[PDB]
């Protein structure tokens, strides 16, 4: 659900 | 009852309390890469506890290792020995896995275990 470019922030 | 084998709730757990003291046993529902620049490879998991899965879960990159040589795969069984929780700017939650055991590997579990749904975040 989290999107990947935000999942690693 | 194989759902025996899970710690049902842990997810709760981990997401309403912040409990990182548990070392809850989950089931691995899948993994896959998470897309990456000029780095090394990142890999997420959406995991079961036997009540719920979450998606959320990032393993740690010295965890790679063993998602690449196939020992950590869709259907294992694996303890949690050590994680960390993250929150986003967005209020969002990472749980990211550092130390894990494979207790029993996919083939020799072979199904998703129990009808987990969606944990409501």
């Amino acid at each position: 659900e989290i999107p990947d470019e935000l999942i690693i922030e | 009852h194989m759902v025996g084998q899970l710690s049902r709730g842990a997810i709760a757990a981990i997401m309403q309390k912040g409990d990182t003291n548990i070392k809850p046993i989950l089931q691995v529902i899948n993994i896959r890469p998470i897309t990456t620049g000029n780095s090394p490879p990142r890999y997420r998991l959406l995991m079961s506890d036997g009540l719920n899965t979450l998606s959320s879960f990032m393993l740690a990159t010295q965890l790679n290792p063993l998602v690449e040589e196939e020992q950590l795969s869709s259907n294992c069984v694996c303890q949690i020995h050590r994680f960390i929780v993250n929150t986003l700017k967005d209020g969002r939650r990472v749980v990211i896995l550092m130390e894990l055991e494979v207790l029993k590997s996919a083939e020799a579990v072979g199904v998703k275990i129990g009808n987990p749904v969606p944990y409501n975040e």
